[PDB]
RNA sequence: UAUUAAUCUAGAGUGUGGUAGGGAGUUUUGGAAUUUCAUGUGGAGCGGUGAAAUGCGUAGAUAUAUGAAGGAACACCAGUGGCGAAGGCGAAAACUUAGGCCAUUACUGACGCUUAGGCUUGAAAGUGUGGGGAGCAAAUAGGAUUAGAUACCCUAGUAGUCCACACCGUAAACGAUAGAUACUAGCUGUCGGGGCGAUCCCCUCGGUAGUGAAGUUAACACAUUAAGUAUCUCGCCUGG
């Protein structure tokens, strides 16, 4: 990806899109059954959902 | 009368009914509509020619083919139902029947039973004289 | 036997005798609880601020 | 039915040149007619196709049979003078029932909220109030009369108390 | 609140509605979810075609890295 | 397609009445004569293949009803092929 | 009740207008990426794990930027979500087609429910036939570990995962809940159709959620989307 700031500004929106990427890549680095894959997102909608209401 | 939602024939009018009733003594209603037919308002009749079925009116449609039947419910002094259980002993599939001297009771035969026999829809008591026997539908109390 | 100031959600078989007003506004339940108030004390003569009163009183909430 | 297709040209050449195969192409249709042609004009592209960065996006709009798009689509694909040959159909997300006429002055109630010109504005962007018309019925009712009552009966409303007697 | 069920679009076609179409992309490309614009469900399927569609057809890059 | 035209216009006892049994056999065999066409072109389509079942288990009960309700309604029907 | 003669539409069907949907078969194309190869850039590590080792690395590994080839899967979209009888269905388009929903003075006229037998479909694994095979990996090898490890750790790694034809009909193929049905307190959501009409909020009916009274229940719990008072039918059980 990129982002861009003067000097330091940067920081906190890099320190959230970077959680944020290796996060979605964690996904990606052992397999899983579909159902069970189907499964993990339902968890993590709901505990999403009951952490934002 | 307007009630802009049709009411419809469930499997049988015996089952529905006997269904429909017990249902108003246990969800504490006052108004309730069935269907109706000859059979039927005869039974209505005899149950509340006894002090068992309240105020009923039949109405007929405006094509004089169609007609359904409202009942209110037996109520007495300080919000207590009269309708204490019915059993239907007859059955669409089973067809239970029975002769004159093995006329059942009701529990002592001081309820009301129902006897749609060869002469006409009467009750216990007074079919017991006639020597007549006949078919048994449902136990009431 | 228990007499109450009911709500529209209670069951009306637990109190024997069932008066439905607001309770979650002031005057209402100081009214209903006035009116009450001397509905117990007219057994000793006392005086009465209601109960053939035309007049009311306001006392709001503070 | 109804047919659209989305045609990238090849390359950055001149507009005589792309007229040009736009119309051999067009000529590839088996037998309709009733069509249009119009331009989009020269965009970029924002990923590279094969080795360019420009092209021009170009809509036909017709109407016709369902056996006679097979010719252009295949003849297109072959070509190597084309990019995209994009088609989309009447099966898409749609709507046009024709009771919808009278969102025209949705059309513009919402443009009457979305007004303004000045900084002092205090109207409402949003108030849900839907104005009542009183015309709700969308039912048949089921006109019905009597014919007798036995036995009537009139019952005392729901009354509940005990304790006649305390004194 | 969002600008596409209030006003009524009702039909999407490929161009003619580009503005509305990027209004519906973030600076890396991703289609943001209901969870911000808060748009309707058909609404937002509708759109989420088109710009597949778009990216099928090179208006909106696939991903920008 | 599943355009309906046609048959109708042939199979009915009158412009007024489309509910007819000789409507409903006639535009039921023509939609089997299509869907056998159909799967005969996709041959591994197994929904095609219930639907096609289910619709001549239809007809088959609409003839059998007509069979031992309306003799006459049936006998003379030529347009429909039996077997 | 049953046979039967004759009527009506309130059951159900087909017609008309509107309407949703990753339903489904076949057929074209795209995108990141992974692998291999080509190009230039560079010098001792890379990889793996708790620590290590097998292995990979002067033949320039790794990495970097571009280019060429290849097979599989479609990031967010994406949800108290939708669609189906279920199995399941999610990049884009094309043709074929299945069913459902709302509203109807349309029309035959009880044509309906259910179903022993029979027929159809049915994840994955398996095999036969011909291809494909980028990773990923049953068995097997080696290294490490271990009292011993045929396993959890790692490096290869062929079946198969992919396609075309055919068979197999099996799974906790689950809602541990057969289907059709009338009625039986409410409330908070949530999607579609209709009216109303800036959606947002209101009303009518549906399928998809949670809460909850009576009642049910051994209890857990159930509750208009019954496991309730009930009917019809098929299948099923009488201690391990």
């Amino acid at each position: 990806e990129v982002k861009n700031d003067d000097l330091e500004l940067a920081l906190k929106k890099f320190k959230r899109v970077s959680l944020e990427i290796r996060r979605l890549a964690q996904r990606h680095e052992y397999h899983l059954r579909k159902g069970m894959r189907l499964r993990e997102k339902r968890k993590i909608a709901q505990k999403k959902r009951r952490k934002f209401r | 009368i307007t009630t802009t939602k049709p009411i419809k024939a469930h499997f049988d009018p015996v089952a529905d009914l006997l269904t429909k009733i017990n249902n108003a003594r246990k969800a504490k209603l006052m108004t309730v509509t069935t269907i109706a037919s000859k059979l039927k308002i005869a039974i209505l009749e005899i149950l509340v020619k006894e002090g068992y079925l309240a105020n009923f009116q039949v109405l007929e449609n405006k094509s004089k083919t169609k007609r359904i039947v409202t009942f209110n419910l037996k109520y007495t002094q300080r919000r207590i139902p009269s309708i204490n259980g019915v059993k239907q002993i007859s059955k669409p599939g089973l067809r239970i029947y029975r002769p004159f001297e093995k006329l059942p009771l009701v529990l002592n035969g001081l309820g009301i039973a129902i006897i749609s026999t060869s002469d006409g829809v009467m009750t216990d008591k007074v079919a017991r004289l006639k020597k007549i026997g006949g078919e048994i539908l449902a136990y009431v109390w | 036997p228990v007499v109450a100031l009911c709500n529209t959600n209670t069951n009306p078989e637990l109190v024997d005798f069932i008066i439905p007003a607001n309770n979650h506004q002031p005057q209402s339940t100081c009214l209903l609880m006035n009116l009450l108030a001397d509905a117990v004390a007219e057994a000793k003569a006392m005086p009465t601020m209601f109960a053939y009163k035309p007049d009311e009183e306001i006392q709001i909430e503070i | 039915m109804q047919y659209n297709i989305i045609l990238l040209v090849d390359g950055s050449l001149s507009l005589e040149q792309a007229n040009q195969v736009n119309e051999k192409q067009q000529q590839t249709l088996t037998n309709v007619e009733g069509l249009q042609t119009e331009y989009l004009g020269l965009k970029e592209l924002a990923y590279p196709i094969k080795k360019q960065l420009s092209a021009h996006y170009y809509r036909w709009k017709f109407s016709g049979d369902n056996q006679s798009t097979k010719d252009f689509k295949r003849t297109a694909n072959i070509n190597k003078q084309v990019l995209r040959e994009l088609i989309i159909n009447l099966e898409r997300e749609y709507g046009y029932l024709a009771s919808i006429n009278p969102k025209k002055q949705q059309l513009a109630l919402q443009k009457r909220a979305k007004y303004d010109e000045i900084i002092a504005r205090e109207n409402n962007p949003e108030n849900p109030d839907v104005p009542v018309t009183s015309g709700l019925a969308s039912t048949q009712p089921r006109l019905s009369r009597t014919e007798k009552a036995q036995k009537p009966k009139e019952e005392l409303w729901d009354v509940v108390q005990k304790m006649g007697n305390f004194d | 609140y969002c600008r596409f069920c209030a006003i009524g679009q009702l039909r999407i076609d490929l161009i003619d509605d580009l503005e509305a179409l990027k209004r519906f992309l973030s600076p890396y490309a991703k289609i943001n979810p209901r969870r911000i614009t808060g748009n309707c469900q058909m609404h937002q399927r509708h759109v989420a075609k088109a710009l597949k569609r778009a990216r099928y057809l090179a208006l909106v890059p696939f991903v920008k890295d | 397609q599943i355009d309906k035209n046609g048959i109708i216009k042939s199979a009915q006892l009158h412009d007024k009445d489309v509910g007819s049994i000789q409507v409903q056999v006639s535009l039921l065999t023509s939609q089997i004569k299509q869907l056998t066409d159909h799967l005969l072109a996709n041959k591994k389509d197994f929904i095609s293949k219930r639907g096609l079942y289910a619709k001549v288990s239809k007809r088959k009960r609409l003839l059998k009803y007509l069979k031992h309700n309306d003799l006459e309604a049936y006998r003379n029907l030529v347009k429909t092929l039996n077997l």
